[PDB]
């Protein structure tokens, strides 16, 4: 798919996600939701080649879903990062790879503080304060680059994301049918239901 | 297109008396975009320096790889590894992949514990040893850096003049690469201590 | 390897035209120069952005300042900027397919027309705007003034904003950067702003902004 | 297929002083891993106290600077035996290389001199003719080793004052042509050990307002 | 553009105090096939000059017949045309070296390595290369082919720089010559053992010597190898 | 590489040049192309180096084990062993291998095996690249039953002729005479053959 | 790269050059292109040198097995079949280039193997992309009955020719000699005419030149008692 | 260029064409009129390649005021298409043919009525009651096709476009920013200037 | 194709198959490849029929035009002018053309005009695929000064061997006998040759 951004506040992680899913010529649809929950406190947003970005979603989701019953606890986000890269860095080597880009936002509950991981599909993982994948950083990292601070709140984060969006849908070709932002933080994930 | 200049990057070696310098740029990019400027390339397991350019992902691969082989070594030879061993466990660990390798140009540094004599090593991304005296040069701005080096570098320097050499040498090579920049890291390396220095330099 | 990756832009504004360039050339991962000029002075009155060809450019720019010499030789008066403009659009347009790089911004302030910039093209385009943004590095700089853009900026404040756009584009962008190169065009001609290297000017802007808290310094 | 071009190796250097300026380049000719010759000349004087350097493509190298000293004749008897300005020779260079623009000579040419201030310079130009004044410029082969030790030791990037830490930069001071020198043998010197085409000999030609002199060293021939 | 068909192999020169010697090969091959026996690839212009030409025969064969023109032309309407006025080396090899380039640029090479021969007027040794590409250069030591690869090696340890060419006598250049030619029979697979060679020397003149032959071959070691590797017998 | 293989009334003799190429560069000069497999059975060798090499050595292999436990092979054995490589391997071998061998029963025999792994039994063979040179010389001079005399001749002046026109052959002509009496190995040297 | 291999009275001698490169740069100044297979069984290496070093410490390591299994010293031979069996499965994509010599029970012996798996057997060798100017060399010096010290002129005059003429090759001459009935000498940097001159200046800087933003202690030892 | 439409109703023809202009990666401009006044009462909308589009329609527009000043009198829409498309036949066999595409919406004053011709790069002219260039058609020819009628006013005829364009914001992939709407009738040529 | 002209004591004579062939198809099987361009100059064509015919049918043209001004022309010229054609034209054109002819002044000659348009004057000259398997034979049995029997003999021997071996040679052999007494034509059949 498209567009996925990313960005690391005080006390939470937010994630905004393309809703437009294309075949070529159409718009299939224009609500959907680029991402799964891993964990209670770790959500992880996609987009690469169609088929292949669920598919790997769904694959990570169960694997950490399966680790939360046989331990009676949850994986730090830098723990479910590893995982991730390990799992792509093993497919890039593969007869067919996984060609998929991933955002992981997770708040560490031991640590009482916020996590926003950029791992793209050859495995290569980095932890940002705000992040991207594909064009989508080409627009919105000058503006992130001028605004951003770490000491920021939730409300300034989103107000900051808009900003983003808006130079988007300004400069890019593709009507990606705006974004569906969801925040992680200590309490944590739920979605902005109005953006 | 090319694994070995996606990403971008540098590392640099130098021996000096009774000591030995390793350096990197922090730059992490996507072909143009600049991704990160806290991509740190050298890792350490004991007292043996690794730096690694090349492929973001196998550069973390095989420090993870690395790291997972030295403490096997420690817990049965009940001692940390040396430069000289480790060193050959790189080419090893790297020549396994003959044909579909790691794309990597990794760079050894340390002081043999025992001995006490410096000691630096230049690696292929499939195993091939370059054990120089002088310096060793890995990644995008090599080219850059065996210019610095070359007419920067003399044998026997101290560890604060080998210092200012092996940072003028990166810093300058960097600057005339598009891919490499955006901060780095120099390590001082003595027999029981070890310096780590940030440099300041221009971000773009 | 032709040398490639640029940030250029050029903005109409209440006081004229702001023009700002890096001054970076790489033939692939090598730094060529950080030194280049990539604004053309075609006349006084007339300013050029250099990106894609260098020769290319640089030559034909050079070309139209001739061209618009003999024009008001012949005419007794200043040549407009749409006429200018077009002088260059029709030239490229007839080597069409042969292989000539060319974007560039085509600057000039008139009595007729005002403050005018044309977004001239290799493949024949040839936009009026009153911002344009282009090279490597042009998404970044369109960021930066977009969302700060207005017609009634002062000439102080409009020259800051696209030398902090270029900043933004040397920053991230790895085929960007070297020096930012400003200039002010009035209606009595185009007024030259400095040369600014990168490296010293964003420390000094991250710590009067306080931004790119990423960065440490 | 016919391939028109080829490379013949070698590295050239232009240095601009304060009131001199020099050209050099390094002496062997090469065609993939043989050696042509250990002594071709690749910097000529050109009359007018212009130095000039094609570099790349010998033949094409050897075809440029031909026409150029050819316009440097025809220019003094179209106007007047007038002296053919550094800036006047640059852009003359430019309309040589364009008008070949989509066949190229396959070249990075370099000229030497004086302005009409007195004061050296050096100018710099791509294949297809897009030129710049420079007061620091390596072209060929090793270029990419020699340019990064220049703009650390003519133009003291990176440099600073020591005590202050990071906050004065090293001033700017004016370089000699003993200095000047020194810089080229041991650029030369080190792009020799680490490029294999760069060996065998460096000729630089020195511009000042008494003329041109010539300058021959020996290097590495292996 | 195109490829060459009946083909000529190494051209191999050097300087020597007096003056200049170079040596061919008479052999014309057809890819694989060793085709001609009798092919003169050396060409005297006047007796100053030789003019050694290797690649496509057939282009030989037209410079050859430019070169012959030459003298043709340069002796019309001139009483100095065998004195003061007389075709130089300098002079043909720059009239070559212009029309190969021209024709490189126009994408129809003549498919040559070219390198000329001779002593000037004021008695200077004159040699210097010339190809399809245009490309030129001058040398104590010249070879084509695979000349280049085995003859300048074993050339360049008599004359490795200017100052020894003074040093250098006629009967050691030209053994050094002759020797080459040999080791050229030895290893390269388009070669023949009959050659010309020819000296110009300022003193005694042009000395064209044909019918040479590659002798005291060292072969007899031969017959103790067998097998490659185990093999006994 | 110019190869030949020539039956006659006491048995058989293995000609071939010892020039080996890398493009135009003569690689080695020298060269041993007659290559033994068994006592009395050896082969000439043509094509790629490496293969050949492995080839042979595999069949000599093979012939060793099957004469631990069988006793001496026949010349039609060897050539088999030679076709099974040939033929199965045709994909990925470059080799064209001429046979030649003396049994008591049979006396001299000659098996050429071309690139497609085929087998011919002749009662003379030629090959390698030089060999096309000397199709007609080879038809016209060939008789059988020749003496030992005039076979060392035959093949002496064929390849002197194979090896004048073709710039992969040249060196020395080496022979291997297969009898009753014995493995005679013999050399001629360019003085010797270019003068015919 | 420059290698070669004479055969001389009562033994044989390798030399090689020292340069290794990548594209037109050096990449090593002073390579080690000869490798120990055995004590008396030496060879040197050209093409890729990941490989060369890779075939010979694997052969070398399985003729030190084979050696103490058969109570035996190592023969020329042995390492020479092991080496071209292991090339030619590969299919020549291991470009390992060898000149394989040493001494043994059965005399002395030199051998070259290419990449693809074919040997040669000859009295001098040379292989590389300088082989061809060491080779001019070698057939215009080379004679039957060579003593050692003649040998030793020939191999480094050999290298020397491929040193200066060609560009793949450079730096110094390795020499080893092995002799019968005796230790082979392994003559590392036996020639040494390529010293840099001295430079004209010197480039070491005033402390506190670098800018520095942060220092701090690197913590190697382990975790500490107490 | 993208999209460009045309309908011919009772006494006028509309032509609708898109405002964006792409370079690539971003959208240099979000107000470009891709037409031309050929006449007063010819109007000719364009899209194809860069450059070859203004050119194209720029060369036809000088000849069309050279032929009005010439014999004092406007060409009939059917005597201009007839011109256009033999241009662009011309062009199809040249060195480097023109790559445009146009719509010729025109009043013909004599007969009192509106025309609207549709003519392709390879000089393929068609007299159509709508039309459209690239994919426009494959969307907006199905509405078309159910509520056109030839006794259309031309208010209706406005709100059937808008029915197009919102299908098409709606399931084009590329954001076309809108389109400039002009109308054609026995008065002139007018903008309506709130779409 | 096999194709050879060989000068003997009394002048020269000119031999060739009369096979033209479509891929493995026969064309023509009596084909007449020798070809007059002057009363006592002739050549032997191979290659393209086409280009060959054309390239001749222009010589004819330029040596009656010769002949009209200046006389009877030398074989040399002759030579030269189908040299100007194959060389100028080397591109386009696929011609391997020997020339033939009798002066009273210089007697018999031949010239070989290869691919590439060069001119090799030879005493006797072989061309066309099937000359590639005679380069032995050719080599060994031409003598100079043979007589007309001796010289009939060898072209005979020389192309039986040649349409032996090479699949694009066959049918008859021709052959054009030019000396001071005329011009004669001779054909040899199969059942002839290739019992020799
Ligand atoms: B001969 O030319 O066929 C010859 C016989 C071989 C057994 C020594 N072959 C070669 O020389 C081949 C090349 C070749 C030439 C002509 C036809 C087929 C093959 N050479 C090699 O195999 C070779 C060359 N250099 C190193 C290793 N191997
Ligand atoms: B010599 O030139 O053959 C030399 C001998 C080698 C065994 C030490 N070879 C090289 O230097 C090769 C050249 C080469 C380059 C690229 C691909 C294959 C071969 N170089 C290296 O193997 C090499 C290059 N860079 C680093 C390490 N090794
Ligand atoms: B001969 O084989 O060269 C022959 C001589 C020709 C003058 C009659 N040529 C051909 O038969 C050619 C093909 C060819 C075969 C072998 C080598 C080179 C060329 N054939 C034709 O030209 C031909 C065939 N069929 C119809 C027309 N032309
Ligand atoms: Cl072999
Ligand atoms: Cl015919
Ligand atoms: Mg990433
Ligand atoms: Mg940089
Ligand atoms: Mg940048
Ligand atoms: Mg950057
Ligand atoms: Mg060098
Ligand atoms: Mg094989
Ligand atoms: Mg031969």
């Amino acid at each position: 798919m498209d567009i996925i951004l990313g960005i690391r506040v005080q006390d939470s992680v937010i994630l905004a996600s393309s809703k437009a899913v294309t075949r070529g010529i159409s718009v299939l649809k224009d609500s959907d939701d680029k991402t799964r929950q891993l964990s209670p406190h770790t959500l992880m947003s996609f987009a690469g080649e169609a088929g292949d970005t669920v598919q790997f979603a769904e694959y990570i989701q169960a694997n950490i879903q399966l680790y939360s019953i046989r331990e009676d606890y949850e994986l730090s986000p830098q723990a479910v990062s590893s995982f991730v890269r390990q799992e792509l860095a093993k497919s890039i080597r593969s007869r067919r790879p996984y060609q998929v880009n991933v955002l992981i936002g997770g708040y560490d509950k031991k640590k009482n503080k916020p996590e926003l991981y950029q791992i793209d599909y050859l495995g290569t993982k980095v932890e940002l304060p705000y992040g991207a994948h594909g064009y989508s950083g080409f627009y919105t990292f000058s503006l992130l680059d001028h605004h951003y601070r770490p000491d920021m709140t939730t409300e300034e984060g989103l107000d900051l994301l808009k900003l983003c969006v808006q130079e988007l849908e300004k400069r890019m070709p593709m009507d990606f049918k705006g974004v569906i932002v969801k925040i992680v933080d200590k309490d944590g994930i739920r979605q902005v239901d109005d953006f | 297109s090319d694994p070995s200049s996606i990403n971008g990057g540098i590392v640099v070696a130098m021996t000096g008396k009774d000591c030995v310098a390793i350096a990197c740029d922090l730059r992490l990019g996507s072909q143009s975009l600049g991704v990160s400027n806290k991509f740190e390339k050298i890792f350490h397991y004991g007292h043996v320096f690794l730096g690694i350019t090349g492929l973001a992902t196998d550069v973390t691969t095989l420090n993870e790889m690395f790291r997972y082989k030295t403490n096997l070594y420690k817990l049965k030879e009940e001692r940390a590894i040396e430069p000289e061993t480790f060193t050959q466990l790189v080419s090893s660990s790297l020549y396994e992949r003959r044909f579909g390798p790691y794309f990597v140009g990794p760079v050894v540094a340390g002081i043999n514990s025992k001995s006490g004599k410096p000691f630096i090593a230049g690696f292929d991304l499939i195993g091939c040893i370059d054990e120089a005296k002088d310096f060793i040069v890995s990644g995008t701005a090599s080219d850059q850096l065996f210019g610095m080096c070359e007419s920067l570098y003399e044998p026997n320097l101290e560890p604060e003049d080998l210092f200012e050499t092996i940072s003028q040498a990166l810093l300058n090579a960097a600057d005339r690469d598009a891919l490499s920049g955006w901060g780095a890291v120099v390590y001082i390396i003595k027999k029981d201590e070890v310096v780590k220095r940030y440099l300041k330099m221009r971000q773009d | 390897k032709i040398a490639h990756g640029a940030t250029t832009l050029a903005f109409r504004f209440q006081g004229g035209i702001i023009v700002a360039v890096d001054s970076r050339a790489t033939a692939g991962n090598w730094v060529a120069s950080q030194t280049v000029k990539k604004v053309i002075e075609i006349n006084p009155f007339l300013l050029g952005t250099m990106a894609g060809g260098a020769a290319d450019c640089q030559f034909w720019e050079t070309w139209l300042g001739s061209q618009c010499r003999l024009h008001e030789l012949r005419e007794k008066e200043r040549i407009s900027v749409a006429a200018a403009s077009r002088i260059l659009s029709n030239l490229v347009y007839q080597y069409k397919g042969a292989g000539l790089s060319m974007g560039t911004m085509i600057c000039g302030y008139t009595r007729k027309e005002g403050p005018t910039i044309y977004y001239v093209d290799s493949d024949g385009t040839r936009l009026k705007g009153d911002i344009f943004c282009v090279g490597s590095g042009q998404t970044f700089a369109y960021g930066v003034l977009d969302s700060n853009y207005k017609w009634d900026l002062s000439v102080e404040d409009a020259l800051y904003l696209g030398k902090r756009s270029i900043l933004a584009a040397a920053h991230r962008d790895a085929y960007s950067g070297g020096s930012v190169n400003l200039y002010h065009v009035t209606e009595d001609g185009w007024i030259y702003h400095g040369n600014h290297d990168v490296g010293e000017l964003f420390w000094k802007v991250k710590e009067e902004e306080g931004s790119f808290n990423n960065v440490i310094g | 297929q016919f391939n028109p071009y080829g490379d013949n190796g070698g590295t050239i250097l232009g240095i601009a002083g304060e009131d001199f300026a020099v050209l050099a380049g390094d002496t062997r000719n090469i065609t993939d891993y043989s050696i042509n010759s250990r002594y071709e000349p690749k910097v000529f004087d050109c009359g007018d106290n212009i130095v000039m350097s094609a570099n790349g493509f010998a033949a094409d190298g050897d075809a440029l600077v031909k026409r150029f000293k050819n316009s440097v004749k025809w220019y003094h008897f179209d106007h007047n035996d007038k002296k053919l300005s550094i800036n006047s020779a640059a852009r003359n260079i430019q309309h040589l290389l364009y008008g070949k623009r989509f066949f190229p000579y396959y070249v990075h040419t370099i000229i030497a001199g004086l302005d009409e201030d007195g004061k050296g310079a050096v100018y710099s130009f791509d294949p297809v003719g897009s030129y710049e004044r420079e007061q620091c410029r390596a072209g060929g082969a090793a270029a990419s080793l020699i340019m990064p030790f220049l703009d650390n030791q003519v133009n003291f990037k990176n440099q600073y004052e020591p005590g202050t830490n990071g906050k004065v930069k090293k001033p700017l001071k004016y370089l000699s042509v003993e200095e000047v020198i020194k810089l080229v043998r041991d650029s030369f010197t080190s792009a020799t050990e680490r490029h294999i085409q760069v060996g065998d000999g460096l000729e630089i030609l020195i511009v000042t307002k008494d003329g041109v002199r010539k300058e021959f060293y020996e290097l590495k021939r292996d | 553009t195109q490829q060459p068909i009946v083909t000529g192999t190494s051209v191999i020169s050097m300087k020597y105090d007096n003056g200049v010697i170079i040596a061919a090969d008479n052999l014309g091959s057809y890819g694989s096939l060793l085709r001609f026996n009798g092919v003169e690839r050396l060409i005297p212009v006047g007796d100053n000059t030789v003019v050694g030409i290797s690649g496509d025969i057939s282009d030989m064969q037209h410079i050859e017949r430019l070169l012959k023109d030459l003298v043709t032309e340069n002796a019309y309407d001139n009483p100095l045309a065998d004195a003061e006025e007389a075709l130089e080396p300098s002079y043909i090899f720059e009239y070559l070296a212009t029309v190969m380039y021209q024709r490189r640029s126009k994408m129809n090479p003549l498919w040559n390595a070219i390198i000329v021969a001779g002593v000037q007027s004021n008695g200077d040794q004159f040699l210097r290369y010339v190809n399809l590409l245009g490309v030129t250069y001058s040398s104590p030591t010249l070879a084509t082919g695979f000349g280049a690869h085995m003859a300048n090696p074993l050339l360049r340890k008599v004359v490795d720089r200017e100052s020894d060419i003074p040093k250098t006598t006629v009967q050691v250049a030209e053994e050094a010559i002759v020797n080459a030619m040999r080791v050229l029979y030895y290893r390269d697979a388009r070669s023949s053992r009959n050659f010309s060679l020819a000296i110009i020397d300022k003193n005694t003149g042009l000395t064209f010597k044909k019918n040479l032959q590659v002798e005291n071959m060292k072969w007899d070691f031969a017959k103790d190898i067998k097998g490659y590797g185990t093999q006994k017998i | 590489t110019s190869i030949m293989a020539v039956t006659f009334k006491d048995g058989v003799i293995l000609g071939a040049d010892s020039r080996t190429t890398t493009g135009a560069y003569i690689a080695n000069r020298v060269t041993d192309k007659l290559t033994r497999v068994h006592d009395k059975i050896w082969c000439c060798r043509s094509g790629s180096a490496a293969d050949t090499q492995a080839i042979a050595d595999i069949v000599q292999y093979h012939l060793e084990l099957y004469t631990s436990q069988y006793g001496t092979p026949s010349t039609e054995t060897a050539a088999s062993v030679f076709k099974e490589l040939c033929y199965e391997n045709k994909d990925n071998l470059t080799a064209g291998i001429i046979v030649a061998g003396y049994d008591d029963k049979n006396k001299g025999e000659v098996y050429t095996i071309p690139l497609g792994g085929s087998v011919h039994k002749l009662p003379y063979a030629i090959a390698g690249s030089g060999s096309t040179f000397i199709y007609g010389y080879c038809d016209k001079n060939f008789r059988e039953n020749m003496s030992k005399e005039e076979t060392v001749d035959f093949i002496k002046h064929s390849l002197s002729q194979a090896i004048k026109w073709d710039g992969s052959s040249g060196g020395v002509i080496r022979m291997v005479v297969l009898t009753a009496a014995g493995v005679e190995r013999l050399i001629f040297y360019p003085d010797e053959y270019e003068q015919l | 790269t420059t290698i070669v291999g004479v055969k001389f009275n009562n033994g044989v001698v390798i030399a090689a050059d020292t340069r290794s490169t990548q594209g037109p740069i050096v990449a090593d100044k002073n390579c080690a292109k000869l490798h120990r297979i055995s004590p008396k069984i030496w060879c040197a290496g050209a093409g890729t040198a990941a490989d060369t070093e890779a075939v010979t410490q694997l052969i070398g390591s399985n003729i030190e097995l084979h050696s103490l299994y058969t109570s035996r010293e190592p023969r020329v031979v042995s390492a020479l079949q092991m080496l071209k069996q292991h090339l030619f499965k590969y299919q020549g994509h291991i470009g390992a280039y060898l000149i394989v010599a040493g001494v043994d029970p059965t005399g002395s012996h030199l051998f070259s193997i290419h990449a693809h798996g074919s040997t040669d057997v000859g009295y001098y060798l040379s292989l590389g992309s300088g082989s061809l100017a060491a080779m001019a060399v070698l057939e215009s010096h080379w004679k039957q009955d060579l003593t050692k010290e003649e040998a030793i002129k020939l191999a480094s005059d050999a290298i020397q020719a491929g040193i200066w003429n060609d560009l793949g090759s450079g730096s110094n001459v390795d020499v080893c000699v092995m002799e019968i009935g005796k230790d082979a000498e392994y003559l590392r940097n036996y020639l040494t005419p390529n010293v840099r001159e001295e430079k004209q200046k010197s480039y070491k800087f005033p402390r506190g030149t670098t800018a520095v933003l942060k220092e701090s202690i690197v913590n190697i030892c382990d975790i500490q008692e107490e």
